[PDB]
Formats: C-alpha cells, sequence, structure tokens
C-alpha cells in the first residue's frame, strides 16, 4: 500500500486538495474542488518491480 | 492477348458420406482441358478440348495415376490440417491448390503461381518474385521453412518458366480457331423511364469473347464515373459473353451521354448515342 | 497481467504431422522457484527474460478479466 | 471463410416472345462448393435443367452455370432459386428481360 498526496501552493496560500491510500483502508481528508485522482496499482502480481 | 494456363486441385472432405473428393482441372483462359473427378464411374483424367495434344492412352493412365497420388496426399493433408486448427471430425473441409503461369502477347512470361489454401483462405502462396513464400499461421510457417531450407522456390520457378510456357504455347497454337480468337461485342443502348424526372440508360454488350471488355458512360464527352452500375461479365452459354452497363439520366438530357466500348474485336472503341 | 501463458509446441519434424503438445511461458520468475508443472516437458517450459522489455511490458498492460492469449512455439532454424 | 453465391438471371439472346431461348442462372463466388440452384417457372421447379462442371477461380471461389431451353412471353414469370450454407433462407431472383 502506498499513499498519494496533491497540493496546491500559490500566493501565500495551500491547500491539501486530495490524500489517497490505495490498498490500505482509512478515512482521508475530504478532497478539494471536487477532484479525483486515478490513484492504483497497475497490477496486482506478487512480485514487484 | 494475354493467355493463361492453371491447375486447380480440391479436396473436400464427407464426413460420415466416404473419403474426401478430389477433383483435378486444368483451364486455359478460363477454358477447361482435363478433368479428374474421384466421384466419376471410372476416376481417369479425360480431356475436355479437341486442342488439346492428345499422346496415346498411356500418358492418360499415367495422368490418372498421378491424381489419385495427388488425392492420397490431399487426405493426408485434409487430416493434418484439421487436427492442427482443432477442428470437430463433423465438419466438411476443403483443401485447394493452384498452379500455373501468365503469358503475354509475345508469349513471354509474366506472373508464375503456386498457391495453397484451406477452407477458401489463403495458406501459403508463391510470391511474384518466384523466390520467397507468404505464410501467416504457423503450420504455414513451418511448411515455408521446409521449403526454403529445401530450395523448392528454385525447382517450381524452373518448372514455370519452362514446362508451362512451352505446353501453353503448345495448346494456343493447337487451338488457333477458339483459343486465339477475338468476337467484337454486338452492343445496343436501351432507355428506361424510371421517374416522372429521370430515366435510365443502359448498354449491353453481347457476344463478345474473350471476357475483357470495358464500358464507361461519359456525360459531355467527360468520364461519368459517379453512380454508373455494372453487373459482372457472365457467360451467354455459348463461348460468348455479355455485360450491360447503367445509369440514369435527367429526362430530355439523354442526348449528350455516351457509352464507349473497348474490346480487342473492336479495330476502334465504339460510341454509342440513344 | 498474466504470470504464465500457455502454449503448445508444433512439431516442425516431418512425419510427425503438426502433433501438439503442452508448454508454458512463465514470464517473470520472481524470487524462489517456479510453479512446479510435472505436467509439462521441462523443454517445453521456459522461464522468459526479456532484455527489451518489450513482450514483458505487452503482457504487463493486458486487459483484466480477458480471454486466454492463443500461443504457438515452434523449432527455429536461422536461414538468410 | 464462407461466400455467399451471386446470382444472375438472364437469357442467352435478347427476349422475344414466341422465340426459343435459352434461361441462364449464373451462379458465382460461394464457398464451400456445395449449392443447390433451381428454376422456377411462375414458381414451380422446371423439370429438365442442364449444368456445367463445377468450376474453379483463382480466389478460391466457385462457380457454376444452370442454363434451360424456353420461350418466353408475357404472363410468363422465371426465377432463380439458390440455397447455400450461408443463406438462412433460400434467395429468388426475378429475372427481368432488361437486367
Ligand atoms: C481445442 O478446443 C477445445 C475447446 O476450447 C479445448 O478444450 C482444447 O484444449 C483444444 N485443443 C487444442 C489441441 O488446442
Amino acid at each position: 500500500p502506498f499513499g498519494l498526496e496533491w497540493r496546491r501552493q500559490h500566493l501565500g496560500k495551500g491547500h491539501l486538495l486530495l490524500a489517497a491510500t490505495p490498498g490500505l483502508n482509512g478515512q482521508m481528508p475530504a478532497a478539494q474542488e471536487g477532484a479525483v485522482a486515478f490513484a492504483a496499482w497497475d497490477d496486482d502480481e506478487p512480485w514487484g518491480p | 492477348g494475354s493467355h493463361s494456363m492453371r491447375y486447380f486441385y480440391t479436396s473436400v472432405s464427407r464426413p460420415g458420406r466416404g473419403e474426401p473428393r478430389f477433383i483435378s482441372v486444368g483451364y486455359v483462359d478460363d477454358t477447361q482441358f482435363v478433368r479428374f473427378d474421384s466421384d466419376a464411374a471410372s476416376p481417369r483424367e479425360e480431356p475436355r478440348a479437341p486442342w488439346i495434344e492428345q499422346e496415346g492412352p498411356e500418358y492418360w493412365d499415367r495422368n490418372t495415376q498421378i491424381y489419385k497420388a495427388q488425392a492420397q496426399t490431399d487426405r493426408e493433408s485434409l487430416r493434418n490440417l484439421r487436427g492442427y486448427y482443432n477442428q470437430s471430425e463433423a465438419g466438411s473441409h476443403t483443401l485447394q491448390s493452384m498452379y500455373g503461369c501468365d503469358v503475354g502477347p509475345d508469349g513471354r512470361l509474366l506472373r508464375g503461381h503456386d498457391q495453397y489454401a484451406y477452407d477458401g483462405k489463403d495458406y501459403i502462396a508463391l510470391n511474384e518474385d518466384l523466390r520467397s513464400w507468404t505464410a501467416a499461421d504457423t503450420a504455414a510457417q513451418i511448411t515455408q521453412r521446409k521449403w526454403e531450407a529445401a530450395r523448392e522456390a528454385e525447382q517450381r520457378r524452373a518448372y514455370l518458366e519452362g514446362e508451362c510456357v512451352e505446353w501453353l504455347r503448345r495448346y494456343l497454337e493447337n487451338g488457333k480457331d477458339k483459343l486465339e480468337r477475338a468476337d467484337p461485342p454486338k452492343t445496343h443502348v436501351t432507355h428506361h423511364p424510371i421517374s416522372d424526372h429521370e430515366a435510365t440508360l443502359r448498354c449491353w454488350a453481347l457476344g463478345f469473347y474473350p471476357a475483357e471488355i470495358t464500358l464507361t458512360w461519359q456525360r459531355d464527352g467527360e468520364d461519368q464515373t459517379q453512380d454508373t452500375e455494372l453487373v459482372e461479365t457472365r457467360p451467354a452459354g455459348d463461348r460468348t459473353f455479355q455485360k450491360w452497363a447503367a445509369v440514369v439520366v435527367p429526362s430530355g438530357e439523354e442526348q449528350r451521354y455516351t457509352c464507349h466500348v473497348q474490346h480487342e474485336g473492336l479495330p476502334k472503341p465504339l460510341t454509342l448515342r440513344w | 497481467g498474466p504470470a504464465v501463458i500457455e502454449c503448445w509446441f508444433v512439431e516442425d519434424a516431418s512425419g510427425k504431422g503438426l502433433a501438439k503438445r503442452p508448454g508454458a511461458l512463465l514470464l517473470r520468475q520472481g524470487p524462489g522457484e517456479p510453479p512446479p508443472r510435472p505436467d509439462l516437458d521441462p523443454e517445453l517450459y521456459l522461464s522468459v527474460h526479456d532484455p527489451a522489455g518489450a513482450l514483458q511490458a505487452a503482457f504487463r498492460r493486458y486487459p483484466r478479466g480477458a480471454p486466454a492469449p492463443h500461443c504457438e512455439m515452434s523449432r527455429f532454424v536461422p536461414l538468410p | 471463410i464462407q461466400r455467399t453465391p451471386k446470382i444472375q438471371v438472364y437469357s442467352r439472346h435478347p427476349a422475344e416472345n414466341g422465340k426459343s431461348n435459352f434461361l441462364n442462372c449464373y451462379v458465382s463466388g460461394f464457398h464451400p462448393s456445395d449449392i443447390e440452384v433451381d428454376l422456377l417457372k411462375n414458381g414451380e421447379r422446371i423439370e429438365k435443367v442442364e449444368h456445367s462442371d463445377l468450376s474453379f477461380s483463382k480466389d478460391w471461389s466457385f462457380y457454376l452455370l444452370y442454363y434451360t431451353e424456353f420461350t418466353p412471353t408475357e404472363k410468363d414469370e422465371y426465377a432463380c432459386r439458390v440455397n447455400h450454407v450461408t443463406l438462412s433462407q433460400p434467395k429468388i431472383v426475378k429475372w427481368d428481360r432488361d437486367m
């Protein structure tokens, strides 16, 4: 499992637009501005990369 | 003009109805001159054209034996290909082989052919260069690599450039009366009112041999390729051919349409105006 | 994508017809021994190593819930 | 691969009422080679119908010609009925003196 973070910074103003933890179930902060992410592994093979 | 000689072999399996049926045919310019059929009462290669070079019953018996051997080979190949393609032993499948040579008006080779198809789809064909082969399937590629290792294209090219052309020339010389004739077409234009403001002009070319003809409608002396209906050249049933080409024209403007006919029999192209 | 591709080895030798034998292509060996396949002939079970990665990348994004691809092996002799 | 037959129905000569002629059904470009062909006069099947040997094209298809002697006249309809493995039901193509 991994985490994905999308933030914005501009003119001294920052927002956590999106936080996800694909592969792990938990409560993430609500996404802002109706933003979504395609956060996933491309496959679930037992061995990396 | 341009003549051809083709040999076709076709084996059609008939599950639950006996062994596969084998047919072998030879054509000069789409004119049959030999035919073997296993379903025949007395399986034997039989001439079908008086212009053939008959050489005694011994040659016919030899050809009969050759075609029986080819029948056995084609049965074996049919079973092999049915097994490879994972097909049930209940359906009917066909195996076709075609080899021959095309020759120009001067009697010089143009294109040799040696192809095999399974169920009507190309299986393996000798290319125009007469050196390589085209094979799409894995079995076709196995046989292709076998032949390339064995240098079969060399022998096939030697035959196609040699005995094939010699026999084609001999047949054409023995058959000047039919194989080398040119019947000009009989042409006429018919008018059919198809609507209150449109009609159909149909140009008929009848009784022409060979089958290579060209019919073209021109409006105001220019080609009318748009909406020009055609029918495939068809046999009249007496060694000649028929064809027609139709166009749809505004009523009262038929005077500005010309049918153009090109055929070897015609010394000059014909122009028809209804 | 698939970790193993089932394949049919087609016999090149004449007189064998086109007899097919089972085989497998294990694309990614992965740490540890490969999945034992006593049913397969040891010569037709192939652990594939792809330096260029065209085959691996082709079958790493293979659509999920898709029919198994049709594979066929054969013996090859380099010719001009 | 399977190909449907292509059917043409015509006469050897331009039709003239009261004049003896041949009616031809030319079937071409079908695969496999098993095909049923009948010539119909007013729906009924003509008995004495001849045909040529199965022929072979360079593109792996087959063709046949079915011919029968007839005297065209008005009020008499002629058609060709063809059945092939690629046809759900037999297809009948009508004969027109100008086609
Ligand atoms: C033939 O097809 C059947 C049905 O899918 C399959 O079970 C069988 O393994 C196939 N055989 C070969 C030799 O490919």
